[PDB]
């Protein structure tokens, strides 16, 4: 079998382990949680050893098996410089994921960790498909074990956060699926190779625009339809919370590359000024609602709301620059959100089993482990040099600026607003003033075990923040072919 | 789920918590509500979108040196 | 009231050999003065 | 060696930050303090390798950023202009940190402090030393960090946590217009390196200049805190005294000097910035100096004197000039530093207070103190022969000596600006040293008189001089306030000096002054600015001794009543600031949370969706009433309407309407 | 007068006012690591400065001692006649 | 007068020790140590990148032109 | 270490001894009373709960001014303010 | 046109000296006396400026 | 009542005399005027009058009021206000496992 098999079936191996384990001893749940953990540390080796394989240079599919039987419906896995560090972040989140929630859980822990065993399966296939109606039923088969994940081990408000998800990722997704239907009605075949050189009159493309665009505008999310990352993402369990942000935000952000750059083109280019007015409201409206949210764990949602306008600006620039940023800012947004809600949702939560920003104040002077962390958390979210994120939104926004120059200059204007609600959330929890008086006994700072996925986070984003070219050089050639337009000497050569 | 440290939970702030959460079950259409709405919603990304429509593919700066112009258009 | 009463330059424009202009860039570029009118 | 000046701050920094439990405020303070004073020796060898040898010295290490046409290094180069600004960044980060193990001795946090030290002075190099304008901006909003990390040092205190919030915002805005400004260098030219930018600066469009001297301008007001975003620069006075003396009046302000001085092989070729730069610094210089003049704290004046100084680098700036206005940034760093590490030491005498209201006498009881803050408001001043006479002097009749409109006008607004500086130079020193006690007996009350009897042996404490480690950078700093100027006037002003000769200060013959200045300018606007600061200084000093009376007069009349309150107030440009513009953001987002999100966006969405369909399903379910009488009428009705729409021929339209009013009938009630 | 603070909480920069009785011996082994890190970054400063003119033979220039491109120069200049 | 170093790693108070939760051998063994060692691997990965082959023909191309001197 | 009882006593001592609204120097001590025991108006009592402000470089509130009628009660007072100099 | 309290600012302006006589008097007096005397506060305001006249006057006569 | 009240006020007013006039000596004039004014009224008792006359005082104190009152250093409002204010709560954390 082929190497990108095996993503698949060792997450499906660990969830009979955890399901057959009692059945050889009543054994406990220490026992569960560390299957489910090797099983994601071996995937993780597996794509580090797919990555160390891999063709930084070639047009060609790789790590691929030849199929030779064709059916209605066949599984069809390939590599490629833009798939390949989706895949990545997905190996090196999913193990923190666990390890961040290693506590919290308590009851339910074998469903628990089979949805996570489960979901890690479904979102590495929606990056290693080369079919767009693969694509399809995996970006969406994540649809039922995130509304069980959230009803099982969400908050209080748990009910309603889960129909939102569910059912306006649903309604924006079947909008998705008739364009899909149409361009396989039309070309015999949604396999990437032979969708990829048929050109579509320019009346098909701007309705196959229409409903690739609307699904996308519902799974980015833009403003006025983001009410239910508001819900979902606060009242997730952590470890649902760092999947959804991390990982279920950027399906969308790849599913550009593959759905609108090389075969919608000139819808693309004609439709840039709606896209660019969307996500320059995004980014404004977002940013200035964020300033005046009093749950934590939401500020750190509505903040995922304003990077994810950035990328997609990025995405639709037509620019080399602008293309590599966007899958900069959603690699970047991946550790930085990460860590955020892991200071929101796994710490804070945790002490004080409260998200109201007015209980928090002065919390520097008994944890100093934490409010290091938090800070430099808080900074990459700000965009802040020496980080990922400031690589990603600087190539991002110039990128935008190069396509329209106005809604650049707007978006630029994310350089105030994200800096302003990222400061002044850390000056009113770690600092403004001294230790709260809501808090009647001492909270303990750091255990060893949130050290260690916090400082793993931070390595990444800074690490990747001065060598970009660790990513940079694997998505040259592969970003090179998304590009539409020619320049009058460069084209045409005889 | 854990135990969590005791918080001297003051009933006014968790009341005013409870408020902004269920907040929308009170929203109602008023002739200032849908004035608000028809400014932020439709008004200013229209604005927006007019200007993106105008000025878009006007200019370029690759390049241009003293006597080319940098209007494309 | 400066801009009614203020003085005028008092020196002529220092004048350069051949306006300096391979020095300063070429013909492509700008140069400095040049037997030019005042 | 060139890369080691870069390195050493950083190492000591992490030591004292992350290992500061393991060396303790001892080891800290000593590593900390060590590894800068080797940089700052290090770097005075690098000014003779560089400068007086000119050879400038290019180091690239790897690639930061890697695309097409974009390859920025972390690279460095060393030329003319840069070991100019590491002498005055390294000399006075030097000394402020000898400085501080004096001034916090008491504090509990010195590993936490001295660390944010080193940092800042790490972050400073890499802002003058960059390759690019891209690895430039990493200094920049590192320095930004440091000083927000800085202000913000005593984090219990919420004035401190609120002056840090305007220092980082008000700096991110400058930052905002940078990154435009750096994305229209790469729109043009492909590449953000100096080499690159400078080589074809003189052909690129002069349109396209416009736009990034205008983006670049705008940024270098957040940083040197001029006229239009200059409000965060009297807040950051709330960090501890070393900080403001390195950070806040002379390293981290100069920078937005140091962004158009270095950017002078492009800004040169457009004149529009050119007068933007010149009207931008003459109006900081009298809008600082009428503030400064009535204000009621120490620092706060020092703070507003500063911006003054800050005003008249960019003044010369945009008088083309810019070996002026970088010798006048090296030479206010010594005295500035000087008068805020004096004015420092004054505060710590009188037990922390810093209203001028409650000092007096302390002449002899701060010898040392009085004469050295002499020592730097004689140069601040500009009086004859001292450093910043070569400086400040020069960039007035050098105002003057552009016979232009746009330079007459300036050399007064300066003059009158020069005017209120030597005014509140003598509230200082006569509130502070030489006016009647106006605070406790505490600070005044010696043992030579005997006020105790059985507490003789404690419980004096009357105003003294600190130790050594306070009293050393003084003296020093005092030598560089007196003969600095001097003994470098040749390298900055001289007269065809080729110390600037490898296109690090580059000046365009169109916009030459230097020899009219010389010889044109008449002696009397030469000497203008001196008669005007012996006057005034002789004038104030009566009406703040001798006829005290007459100022009483001034405020408890109506119309100096509001004169006073205006410029204590600061032109009332923070009031309209958090009124109409902080308070303006918080309420939009309000309005978009309360009314749009939780809204209208939820009723004209989900929850107007939820109740609309309930409602409408409840009605539709309570025809089934389980009658067979009532079915049986149901089926013939549906019978007949097939028959009518398939027998008519109507227009299918005809039965969506029927639909959709069926459907909107069993959205009401009743 | 030193502010009471709670003994339970560490911190990477100490506290409160924290000096070990081993800061003498701590100290001086971090001197060595920075003395050695700081001579690592020295020899590749020696090796990779570029230089597009060469100092004067009898100018006080110290960097002709360490770097190599000087002392290349410096080198091949000294063989002539 | 400098006070003692003070403080509870981890929350561990002076007495016990770091009890292990479970987690620990996996994540340091196993996601850590996987890291270190695609990070050596990684210095022997041949170099397949669009400008490292780029630059090597840019440079034949200039070569043929003044531009660029050739070794020949 | 802070500060004592008698360092108090001493300076306010000089500070009533240096008004010349007290009756006579001699009786003032440490319990002395401002209303009958030195003989002050409603207003000069005022006048030196300033000067006691004045010489400790601290704020009395309205609330806490109004408890300050005799030195005794001045002592204490400031005693009990860890942010006197 | 006066207003109910006595207050008017002329007056108040008026008396902004030096009274003759103040119940104060005595416990502000130490604030204008020996360190702060007019002389005294102003007999170092140039510190060095009396040992510099007499060294300067000495290297000024170089004639002979 | 109207007793603590008119002596607040006298306080007030005097601290703005030397918040505007900053030479003691000075001030110390002003200040023996501002008690004439209000020992002028020590016999005014119907609370019609009483109460107007602290009315009308308080709009000359809003009136004259100074830009930058003096605060002590240590007080509200003051320099070293809140600048190292200790946890308050130095005791161990509870024993609870996350
Ligand atoms: C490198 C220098 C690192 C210094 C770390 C200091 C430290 O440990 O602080 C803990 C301190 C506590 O150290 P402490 O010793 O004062 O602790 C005493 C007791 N309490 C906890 C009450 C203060 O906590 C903080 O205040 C954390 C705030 C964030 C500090 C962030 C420093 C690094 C910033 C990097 C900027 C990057 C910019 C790039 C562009
Ligand atoms: C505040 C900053 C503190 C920095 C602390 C860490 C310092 C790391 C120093 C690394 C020095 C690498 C020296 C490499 C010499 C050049 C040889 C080479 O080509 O290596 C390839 C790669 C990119 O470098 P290059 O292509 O040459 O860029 C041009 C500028 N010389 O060069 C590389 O090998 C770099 C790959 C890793 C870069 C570091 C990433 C983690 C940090
Ligand atoms: C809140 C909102 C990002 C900010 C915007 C980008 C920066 C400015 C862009 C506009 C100016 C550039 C385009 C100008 C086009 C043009 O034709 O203008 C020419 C004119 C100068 O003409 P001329 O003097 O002949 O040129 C030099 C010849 N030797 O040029 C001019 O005179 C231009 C007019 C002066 C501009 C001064 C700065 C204005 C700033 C406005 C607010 C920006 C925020
Ligand atoms: P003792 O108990 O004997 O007396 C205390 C008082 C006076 C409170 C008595 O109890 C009493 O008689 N109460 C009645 C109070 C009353 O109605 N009148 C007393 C005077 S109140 C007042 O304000 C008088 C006028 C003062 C005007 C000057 C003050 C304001 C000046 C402007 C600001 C300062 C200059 C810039
Ligand atoms: C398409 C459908 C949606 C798919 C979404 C993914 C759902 C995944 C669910 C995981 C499988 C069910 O998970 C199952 O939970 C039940 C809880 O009653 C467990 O069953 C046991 O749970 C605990 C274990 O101590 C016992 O107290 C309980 O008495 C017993 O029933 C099973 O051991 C576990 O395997
Ligand atoms: C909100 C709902 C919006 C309306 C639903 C989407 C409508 C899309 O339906 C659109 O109709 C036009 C009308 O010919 C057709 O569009 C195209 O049809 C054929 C191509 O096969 C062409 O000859 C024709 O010129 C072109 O207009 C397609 O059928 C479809 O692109
Ligand atoms: C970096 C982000 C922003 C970059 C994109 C914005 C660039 C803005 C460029 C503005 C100038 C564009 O190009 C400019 O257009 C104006 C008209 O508007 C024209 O301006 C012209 O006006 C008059 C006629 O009225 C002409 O006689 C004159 O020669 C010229 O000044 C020129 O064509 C050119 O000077
Ligand atoms: C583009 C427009 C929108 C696209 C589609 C999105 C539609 C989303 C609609 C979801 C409506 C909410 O769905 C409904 O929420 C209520 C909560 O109020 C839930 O009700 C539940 O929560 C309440 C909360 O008090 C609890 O009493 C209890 O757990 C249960 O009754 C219902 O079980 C769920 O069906
Ligand atoms: C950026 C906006 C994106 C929007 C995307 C599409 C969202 C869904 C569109 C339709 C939403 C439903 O819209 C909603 O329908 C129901 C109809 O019963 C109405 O709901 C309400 O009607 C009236 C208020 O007018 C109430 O008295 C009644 O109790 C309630 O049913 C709302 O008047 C309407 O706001």
């Amino acid at each position: 079998m082929s190497l990108l098999y095996v993503l698949l079936i060792i997450p499906i191996i660990g969830i009979f382990l955890i399901s057959t384990i009692d059945s050889f001893y009543f054994f406990n749940v220490s026992y569960y949680k560390k299957i489910a953990l090797i099983t994601t540390i071996l995937n993780l080796i597996v794509s580090l050893i797919i990555y160390i394989l891999f063709d930084f240079s070639n047009n060609q599919f790789q790590f691929i098996q030849e199929n030779l039987d064709l059916s209605f419906y066949d599984i069809y896995l390939g590599v490629d410089g833009v798939s390949i560090y989706f895949v990545l972040l997905t190996t090196i989140i999913m193990p923190i994921a666990l390890v961040s929630n290693w506590n919290s859980i308590t009851n339910n822990i074998k469903s628990y960790l089979i949805i996570m065993l489960l979901l890690e399966t479904l979102l590495l296939a929606v990056f290693l498909v080369l079919d767009v109606l693969l694509f399809y039923i995996f970006f969406e088969s994540i649809l039922p074990p995130l509304f069980i994940l959230i009803g099982l081990f969400g908050s209080s408000n748990k009910v309603r956060a889960s129909f939102y998800i569910f059912l306006y990722t649903l309604l924006g997704s079947l909008f998705l699926l008739l364009s899909i239907l149409t361009m396989s009605s039309i070309v015999g075949t949604t396999y990437f190779d032979v969708l990829l050189k048929s050109s579509f009159e320019y009346t098909t493309q701007l309705f196959l625009f229409f409903g690739i665009f609307i699904a996308f505008a519902v799974k980015t999310p833009v403003w006025g339809l983001n009410s239910w990352l508001l819900r979902a993402h606060v009242e997730s369990p952590l470890g649902g919370s760092i999947v959804l942000a991390a990982i279920v935000l950027k399906l969308s952000l790849y599913g550009v590359f593959r759905l609108i750059l090389p075969i919608l083109p000139q819808a693309s280019l004609n439709l840039t000024y709606i896209v660019y007015a969307i996500g320059a409201i995004t980014v404004l409206y977002a940013s200035f609602s964020t300033l005046r949210t009093v749950d934590v764990k939401e500020l750190i949602a509505y903040s995922s709301v304003a990077h994810a306008a950035i990328y997609l600006m990025g995405v639709f620039s037509n620019t080399i620059q602008g293309l590599e940023g966007a899958i900069l800012l959603g690699l970047a947004h991946g550790f930085v959100s990460s860590g955020l809600f892991i200071c929101a949702g796994g710490i804070l939560y945790d002490r004080t089993g409260t998200r109201l920003i007015y209980f928090f104040r002065g919390l520097t002077q008994i944890m100093p482990l934490f409010s290091l962390f938090f800070f430099i958390l808080c900074l990459g979210n700000a965009g802040t040099p020496l980080t990922l994120n400031f690589v990603g939104e600087f190539m991002s926004l110039y990128g935008t600026l190069e396509r329209l120059p106005i809604a650049g200059m707007l978006a630029s204007t994310s350089i105030i607003f994200s800096a302003a609600y990222s400061i002044y959330m850390y000056n009113r929890i770690a600092f403004g003033g001294s230790v709260s008086l809501y808090f009647i006994d001492c909270f303990r700072d750091l255990t060893k075990r949130e050290f260690f996925i916090l400082f793993t986070l931070v390595s990444f984003t800074v690490i990747l923040g001065i060598y970009p070219s660790f990513v940079l050089d694997g998505l040259h050639y592969n970003i090179s072919s998304v590009v539409y337009g020619i320049e009058p000497n460069a084209s045409y050569l005889t | 789920g854990l135990q969590h440290y005791k918080i001297a939970m003051d009933p006014a702030l968790v009341r005013l918590g409870s408020m902004i959460s269920n907040r929308y079950k009170y929203f109602r259409w008023t002739k200032r509500t849908a004035l608000v709405s028809f400014m932020y919603v439709v008004v200013v990304p229209s604005t927006i979108g007019y200007l993106a429509y105008k000025t878009d593919g006007l200019w370029d700066l690759r390049a241009k040196r003293r006597g080319d112009l940098i209007s494309e258009r | 009231v400066v801009k009614l009463t203020y003085p005028d330059r008092v020196s002529y424009p220092r004048e350069f050999e051949g306006g300096l202009e391979r020095e300063l860039g070429g013909a492509g570029a700008v140069r400095a003065f040049l037997c030019l009118d005042d | 060696m060139y890369l080691s000046i870069i390195i050493l701050p950083l190492l000591g920094s992490v030591v004292s930050g992350f290992f500061g439990r393991k060396v303790g405020v001892s080891g800290a303070q000593l590593i900390t303090c060590s590894s800068v004073i080797i940089t700052t020796i290090l770097s005075i060898i690098a000014f003779f390798e560089v400068g007086f040898n000119n050879i400038p010295v290019t180091i690239n290490i790897f690639r930061w950023i890697d695309s097409e046409w974009f390859i920025i290094n972390w690279g460095f180069q060393y030329d003319s202009l840069t070991v100019s600004m590491l002498i005055p960044v390294l000399i006075i980060s030097s000394l402020v940190h000898i400085y501080s193990i004096s001034y916090m001795s008491s504090d509990p946090h010195n590993q936490r402090f001295f660390s944010y030290l080193s940092l800042f002075t790490f972050m400073m190099i890499i802002l003058v030393t960059a390759n690019n304008y891209l690895l430039m901006f990493v200094g920049w909003e590192g320095v930004g960090v440091c000083s927000y990390l800085l202000v913000s040092f005593w984090f219990t205190r919420i004035a401190a946590n609120q002056s840090s919030i305007s220092a980082f915002l008000t700096n991110r805005v400058g930052d905002c217009f940078l990154t435009v400004g750096m994305f229209a260098i790469l729109w043009s030219l492909g590449n953000l390196d100096y080499a690159t930018v400078f080589s074809l600066a003189p052909y690129i469009n002069s349109n396209v200049v416009i736009i990034i001297g205008i983006c670049l301008l705008i940024g270098a007001m957040a940083k040197s805190s001029q006229v239009g975003l200059h409000v965060w620069l009297p807040m950051a006075m709330e960090g501890p005294t070393p900080v403001s003396a390195l950070i806040h009046a002379a390293t981290m302000v100069t920078a937005g000097v140091y962004l158009l001085m270095r950017s002078s092989p492009l800004i040169e070729y457009s004149s529009t910035v050119l007068l933007l730069c010149l009207w931008l610094g003459a109006i900081t210089t009298v809008f600082s100096s009428l503030i400064g003049l009535f204000q009621q704290d120490i620092k706060k004046v020092i703070a507003y004197s500063t911006m003054s100084q800050l005003g008249m680098m960019v003044l010369s700036i945009g008088l083309s000039s810019y070996n002026i206005a970088l010798f006048h940034l090296v030479n206010h760093a010594f005295y500035k530093a000087l008068l805020f590490l004096g004015a420092g030491s004054v505060i710590h005498a009188v037990a922390d207070n810093q209203d001028f209201r409650k000092f007096g006498g302390l002449i002899s009881y701060l010898p040392l103190t009085y004469s050295v803050m002499l020592i730097a408001s004689l140069s601040l001043v500009a009086f004859p022969f001292m450093t910043g006479f070569y400086s400040k002097d020069f960039i007035l009749e050098s105002a003057y000596g552009q016979f232009s409109f746009s330079g007459v006008a300036v050399y007064i607004i300066a003059t009158i600006g020069a005017i209120f500086t030597t005014l509140y130079s003598v509230k200082v020193l006569y509130l502070t040293f030489l006016s009647n006690p106006n605070g406790p007996r505490t600070y005044y009350r010696l043992a030579i008189d005997n006020f105790f009897s059985a507490q003789a042996i404690k419980s004096y404490k009357p105003a003294h001089e600190g130790d050594f480690f306070l009293t050393l950078p003084l003296v020093i700093l005092a030598l560089f306030s007196i003969f600095f100027g001097f003994i470098t006037k040749d390298i900055f002003i001289g007269l065809g000096s080729n110390f600037f000769v490898d296109n690090s200060l580059f000046i365009h013959p169109i916009h030459e002054i230097m020899i009219d200045t010389e010889f044109a300018v008449p002696v009397l606007f030469k000497l203008l600015p001196f008669i005007f600061t012996i006057s005034f200084s002789v004038i104030a000093l009566t009406l703040s001794e001798l006829l005290s009376e007459l100022v009483i007069y001034f405020k408890f009349s109506r119309f100096g009543y509001n004169i006073f309150g205006f410029f204590n107030q600061r032109f009332l440009i923070e009031f309209f600031y958090n009124k109409y513009i902080t308070n303006l953001i918080l309420n939009l987002g309000g309005q978009i949370t309360k009314i749009l999100d939780k809204g209208s966006i939820e009723l004209f969405g989900p929850y107007g969706l939820e109740r609309g369909l309930v409602k409408l399903s409840k009605n539709i379910s309570s025809l089934s009433t389980s009658h067979v009488t009532t079915y049986a009428l149901y089926i013939l009705v549906g019978f007949i309407l097939y028959l009518i729409y398939n027998n008519l021929l109507l227009d299918y339209s005809y039965l969506l309407l029927i639909i959709i009013l069926l459907l909107l009938l069993m959205m009401i009630g009743e | 007068p030193k502010i009471p603070y709670p003994k339970h909480v560490w911190s990477p920069a100490g506290g409160w006012y924290a000096q070990p009785a081993n800061w003498k011996q701590n100290t001086a082994i971090f001197g060595l690591v920075i003395f050695g890190i700081t001579a690592m970054v020295w020899k590749y400063s020696a090796e990779h400065e570029v230089r597009h003119k060469m100092p004067e033979p009898d100018r006080f220039y110290p960097s002709r001692y360490w770097v190599k491109q000087i002392k290349d120069y410096e080198r091949a200049q000294k063989e002539k006649q | 007068q400098y006070d003692p170093p003070t403080g509870w790693l981890w929350g561990v108070r002076p007495g016990e020790k770091y009890q292990n939760e479970g987690w620990e051998g996996p994540f340091f063994y196993g996601f850590w140590g996987s890291l270190i060692v695609f990070a050596i691997a990684y210095a022997y990965k041949p170099d397949t990148s669009i400008q490292t082959w780029a630059l090597e023909e840019a440079r034949r191309r200039l070569e043929a032109e003044g531009i660029l001197e050739d070794p020949n | 270490e802070g500060l004592q009882k008698v360092e108090v006593y001493e300076r306010i001592k000089s500070l009533l001894a240096g008004f010349d609204k007290v009756n006579d120097p001699n009786n003032i001590t440490e319990t002395a009373h401002f209303a009958n025991d030195l003989g002050l108006d409603s207003l000069d009592t005022v006048e030196v709960v300033m000067a006691i402000e004045e010489e400790f470089s601290i704020e009395i509130p309205d609330k806490d001014a109004d408890q300050i009628h005799s030195v005794d009660k001045a002592i204490e007072y400031i005693l009990r303010q860890p942010d006197a100099h | 046109k006066p207003n109910i309290t006595g207050f008017d600012m002329r007056e108040f302006l008026r008396h902004t000296k030096t009274p003759t006589y103040d119940p104060w008097e005595r416990h502000e007096a130490w604030r204008y006396t020996g360190r702060f005397s007019r002389f005294n506060r102003f007999k170092g305001a140039l510190p060095g400026f009396g040992i510099a006249t007499v060294a300067f006057t000495a290297y000024c006569v170089f004639e002979h | 009542s109207n007793r603590q009240a008119a002596l607040s006020l006298y306080r007030r007013a005097l601290k703005l005399a030397l918040d505007w006039t900053v030479h003691r000596n000075l001030w110390r004039g002003q200040a023996l005027y501002i008690r004439s004014l209000f020992e002028k009224n020590r016999n005014v008792t119907d609370p019609r009058l009483q109460r107007a006359l602290l009315k009308e005082t308080e709009k000359l104190l809003e009136k004259w009021k100074h830009p930058d009152p003096y605060c002590p250093p240590t007080a509200p409002g003051g320099s070293k206000y809140e600048r190292n204010l200790p946890v308050p709560n130095l005791e161990p954390p509870p024993p609870l496992k996350f």
